[PDB]
């Protein structure tokens, strides 16, 4: 019944204060626990910290010298700040709601129990990259059909030329066309920039339907609508 | 790091958890797809949240000595993901790091011939004095392919940038290859052929300037 | 000794309660040595000051361990008189302990008597047939301990759940020591239960007879021990082979006016000195497995202070 | 190597006999007290 939505800058300079915000739409933020996890490439995911319903924070000892988590009361959101970030803090950050359970194996009076936490509901996740290179806007070039198979089914697409950084969101007809669409993973050119391509398979009898590809690059604040035609 | 496991399609699997407990435990089993939102399957050894199918189960520690194994009945293609085993016990303190990632693999999937499409450089990109031939491969399995470029008959071997295969929503794989060239070299050679070798099969796509 | 905590990994509370100690020790050959480790309870070692430690008995006494075959469990003893002598048994159920007994019988031997060495609570003793009997030399003297005898025994359940292990190490030619090897499973606290309602009822019937020598209106209360040696201020006894010392503040904590079960935390010793002469110390070899003993508390050793307060003890 | 050790070290403690007592057996006459007899 709870929907989480992460929002972050995507690119931060080294030795700064990374800030991300998790928007919650399900329920109140003062009833369940909340936590932040990060997935770095080439490593297992790391638990970095959590905030309780009574507004008490705990942090992972490896990054406790640099991390802080806050919870907004008026807005159903929870923010995470990280001071003095380096090249190792690049990761996909997920916000998750958490429930506190205590597992007991003996007498209540003696103690002999410990609290265990579990994160049932997660957010979609926001990618955060750390680099000193500046932001670049993507160049969009329409890859026209070859007029490809024997006849009916044919392929067209849009080429997102070198940009920085990931990700690039590609849609078609502002989301009207969904059949046969396929977006491919980007490639890191030797220039240090990512390039991708997104294709659609449509019948040749339909070829004009005025297919417009909409590319959104959030770090560069670029919304480019490009037309394709033979 | 990550440790591999191989299970047949439709058979039951028992995922073993590392760093097993020293006392009473309330383990957690998490399913994480690469880049997506992780979803836990188990929060208390037996308990599962509403919506999780009955195929996944975890072993309770009814008597001290039992290990935590994630049992999956009727393994399908969608179950292929990383599995983290968060361990909480009495003798140990606050467990920060999650369990070692368990790369589940579902063998005996139906192989797919690669769907290949070759795109020549666009007119607007040629207007910018650059060319990038784009060879896209979709809907193929297994995700192990080799890409070769051919200028007429001689191989190119230069300016090629290829990505490792990555899964798509069809549970098949998708990959792209970019050949960066000057417009003069693009118009020089007659036609350019992208060859994709998948297992023993090979598919060639040729495109030429107009 | 070079000693460390066993890392509870939880809040650093009872880490010293049980401690991992490594040290060098002699072997069967005179010229060689062997470095080994063991587990010592907190009560058997004292610091030096670093993490260095030493046994409690070194500065005060010589130490010898018990042979692991003899059992410390008491068995009935019948004491007898030779020819020309007899034992006079008084069968009066309300015998104050002193004075003339009207119904007397004669025997050659007493009944079966178990030598249970206990403190503040008499364990596995004889039961009064009616009421509860209060005995003392000079009851009006606070310097004379009060012996309370019950008619309804109160059951006590004592346990150490630590699954300990023994490690045989050769000290010398023909000498095998028994150290505490490791703890299998959880590390918990040894403790004793007693049913709360039965204890309340027996305390009530004790105070009703206490009022027979102090007045119906005078208010008396029960508190823990006032101080002294360890063996006096605690419920000290021998369970399963190992020596338990249980804090008794949870028993004598009630004030009685004119007109579920409780648990008591227990610590464990194995270096024990004799209650008569200090200068001889015995090491109790550790007992494997989980220790659990059920006993009958049947008597009390109370001390008056001089309204009135009663504090247990008797060393 | 040529290192050795006594047989009794791993099993028992060892004491030597005093060199004045002789292990040569001498006759023993076993007897019964008053009120008893040997058949
Ligand atoms: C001397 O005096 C002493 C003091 O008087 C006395 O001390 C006593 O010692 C004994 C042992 O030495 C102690 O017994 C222990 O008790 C533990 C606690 O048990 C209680 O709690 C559980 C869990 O409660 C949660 O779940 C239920 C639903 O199941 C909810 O309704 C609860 O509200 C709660 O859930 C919420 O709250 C949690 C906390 O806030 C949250 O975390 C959670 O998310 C929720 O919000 C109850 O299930 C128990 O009920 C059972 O007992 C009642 C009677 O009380 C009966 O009607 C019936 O039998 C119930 O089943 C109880 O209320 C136990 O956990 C512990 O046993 C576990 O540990 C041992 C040792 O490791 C294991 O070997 C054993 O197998 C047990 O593990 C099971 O349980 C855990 C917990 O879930 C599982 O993770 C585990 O996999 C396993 O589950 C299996 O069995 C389950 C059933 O048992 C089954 O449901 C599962 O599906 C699975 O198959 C141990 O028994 C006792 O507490 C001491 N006394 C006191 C007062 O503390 C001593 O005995 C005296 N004598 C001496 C020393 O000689
Ligand atoms: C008061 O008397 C009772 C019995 O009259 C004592 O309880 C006895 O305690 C001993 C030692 O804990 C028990 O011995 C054990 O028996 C089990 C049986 O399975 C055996 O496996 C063990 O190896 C060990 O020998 C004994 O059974 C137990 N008696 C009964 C009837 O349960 C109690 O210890 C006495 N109290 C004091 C303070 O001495
Ligand atoms: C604890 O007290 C009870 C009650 O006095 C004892 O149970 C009695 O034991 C005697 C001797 O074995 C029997 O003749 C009685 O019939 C028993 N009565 C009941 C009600 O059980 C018990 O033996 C005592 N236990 C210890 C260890 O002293
Ligand atoms: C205490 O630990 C010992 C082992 O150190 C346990 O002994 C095992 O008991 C089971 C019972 O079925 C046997 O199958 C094993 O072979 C035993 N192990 C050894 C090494 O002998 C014992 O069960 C433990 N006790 C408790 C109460 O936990
Ligand atoms: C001490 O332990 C004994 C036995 O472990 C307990 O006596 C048992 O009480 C239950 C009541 O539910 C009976 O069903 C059993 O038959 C009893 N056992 C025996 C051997 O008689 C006793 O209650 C415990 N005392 C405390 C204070 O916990
Ligand atoms: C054990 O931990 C306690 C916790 O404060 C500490 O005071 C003590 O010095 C520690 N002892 C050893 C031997 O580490
Ligand atoms: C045993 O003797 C050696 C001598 O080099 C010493 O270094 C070591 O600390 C001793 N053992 C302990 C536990 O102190
Ligand atoms: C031995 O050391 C303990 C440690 O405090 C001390 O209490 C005791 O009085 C000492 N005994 C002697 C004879 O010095
Ligand atoms: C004990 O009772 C007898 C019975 O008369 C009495 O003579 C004696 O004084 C009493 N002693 C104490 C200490 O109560
Ligand atoms: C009992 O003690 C009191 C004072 O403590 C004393 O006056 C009295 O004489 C004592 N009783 C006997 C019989 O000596
Ligand atoms: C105390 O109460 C008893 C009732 O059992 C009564 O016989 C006795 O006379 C009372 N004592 C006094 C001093 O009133
Ligand atoms: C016994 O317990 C009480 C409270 O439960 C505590 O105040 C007291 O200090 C304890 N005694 C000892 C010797 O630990
Ligand atoms: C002792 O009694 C007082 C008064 O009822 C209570 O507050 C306290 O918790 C008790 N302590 C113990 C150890 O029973
Ligand atoms: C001592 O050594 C001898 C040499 O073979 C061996 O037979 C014997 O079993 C050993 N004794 C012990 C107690 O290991």
């Amino acid at each position: 019944q709870v929907q989480l939505q992460e929002s972050g800058p995507g690119l931060v300079r080294p030795s700064e204060t990374l800030s991300v915000t998790c928007i919650v739409s399900g329920g109140s933020i003062s009833n369940y626990y909340w936590t932040w996890i990060r997935q770095s490439p080439g490593k297992g995911l790391e638990w970095i910290g959590y905030i309780s319903d009574r507004e008490t924070t705990t942090y992972n000892p490896s990054l406790n010298s640099r991390a802080v988590i806050s919870r907004d009361t008026s807005k159903n959101q929870l923010s995470l700040q990280l001071r003095s970030v380096t090249t190792a803090d690049t990761a996909i950050y997920f916000c998750a709601t958490a429930r506190r359970g205590q597992r007991i194996y003996g007498v209540v009076s003696f103690g002999e129990f410990f609290y265990y936490y579990y994160m049932d509901v997660w957010g979609k996740g926001t990618a955060v990259t750390v680099s000193s290179a500046s932001t670049k806007g993507p160049s969009v070039f329409p890859l026209a059909p070859s007029s490809s198979t024997s006849g009916g089914t044919a392929a067209l697409g849009c080429l997102v030329k070198d940009y920085f950084p990931e990700p690039v969101t590609v849609s078609w007809n502002s989301g009207a066309l969904t059949s046969g669409v396929h977006t491919f993973p980007a490639v890191l050119q030797s220039s240090g920039l990512y390039s991708l391509s997104s294709v659609v398979t449509v019948p040749s009898s339909s070829l004009t339907q005025t297919y417009i590809c909409n590319v959104n690059h959030k770090p560069s604040n670029t919304k480019v609508d490009k037309k394709v035609e033979p | 790091y990550v440790s591999p496991l191989s299970v047949a399609l439709g058979e039951t699997a028992r995922i073993s958890c590392g760093r097993q407990a020293l006392g009473s435990r309330a383990v957690q089993w998490y399913q994480h797809k690469p880049g997506q939102a992780p979803i836990l399957l188990i929060y208390n050894n037996q308990d599962r949240p509403s919506g999780i199918p009955e195929r996944f189960s975890g072993t309770p520690d009814i008597n001290f000595g039992t290990t935590a194994t994630l049992t999956i009945s009727g393994v399908e293609v969608g179950d292929e993901a990383d599995y983290y085993c968060h361990m909480w016990d009495s003798r140990s303190g606050f467990s920060w790091s999650f369990g070692g990632a368990t790369r589940l693999t579902v063998l005996s999937q139906p192989k797919a011939a690669p769907s290949v499409t070759l795109f020549p450089p666009s007119s607007e990109e040629l207007q910018a004095n650059k060319a990038t031939l784009v060879c896209l491969i979709s809907d193929f399995y297994p995700g192990a392919v080799t890409v070769a470029w051919k200028a007429d008959s001689s191989p190119v071997k230069a300016g090629v940038e290829t990505t490792t295969p990555s899964k798509q929503s069809n549970n098949k794989y998708a990959a792209s290859s970019y050949l960066s060239l000057t417009p003069e070299q693009w118009k020089s050679h007659k036609s350019y052929s992208c060859q994709v070798t998948h297992e023993g099969s090979t598919v060639e796509k040729t495109v030429a300037p107009t | 000794l070079q000693c460390t905590n066993v890392t509870n990994n939880i809040t650093d509370d009872m880490r010293g309660e049980l401690k991992n100690c490594s040290f060098n020790m002699t072997t069967e050959l005179r010229d060689k040595k062997q470095k080994v480790y063991s587990l010592f309870y907190r009560l058997d070692v004292v610091q030096i000051n670093n993490k260095e430690y030493r046994l409690i008995n070194c500065n005060t006494s010589a130490i010898t361990q018990a042979c692991p075959k003899v059992s410390f469990e008491p068995i009935p003893i019948h004491y007898c008189a030779p020819a020309g002598f007899a034992i006079l048994k008084c069968k009066d159920k309300k015998f104050n302990g002193t004075g003339p007994c009207p119904s007397v019988s004669t025997v050659q031997c007493t009944h079966g008597i178990k030598p249970v060495v206990s403190t503040q609570l008499l364990l596995n003793g004889s039961l009064a047939e009616e009421e509860v009997i209060i005995r003392s030399e000079n009851i009006t003297n606070n310097a004379k301990n009060i012996l309370v005898q019950l008619n309804t025994p109160v059951q006590i359940n004592c346990t150490r759940p630590n699954n300990n292990t023994v490690k045989s190490i050769r000290i010398g030619p023909g000498q095998w020591f028994y150290y505490t090897g490791d703890i299998i499973g959880d590390i918990r606290q040894a403790h004793c239960n007693v049913s709360k309602a039965t204890w309340n009822e027996t305390l009530g019937k004790v105070v009703k007879q206490l009022r027979k020598h102090f007045g119906n209106n005078t208010i008396i209360r029960f508190a823990n021990s006032s101080g002294g040696d360890l063996e006096v201020t605690t419920h000290s006894f021998n369970c399963g082979g190992e020596f338990f010392y249980c804090n008794t503040s949870g028993l004598f904590n009630s004030t009685w006016i004119s007109n579920d079960s409780i648990t008591l935390p227990c610590r464990i010793k194995q270096i024990i000195n004799m209650w008569q002469r200090i200068g001889q110390a015995m090491y109790a070899p550790p007992i494997q497995g989980v220790i659990r003993c059920v006993s009958n508390i049947t008597g009390l050793i109370l001390t008056r202070d001089g309204t009135e307060t009663f504090r247990p003890g008797g060393g």
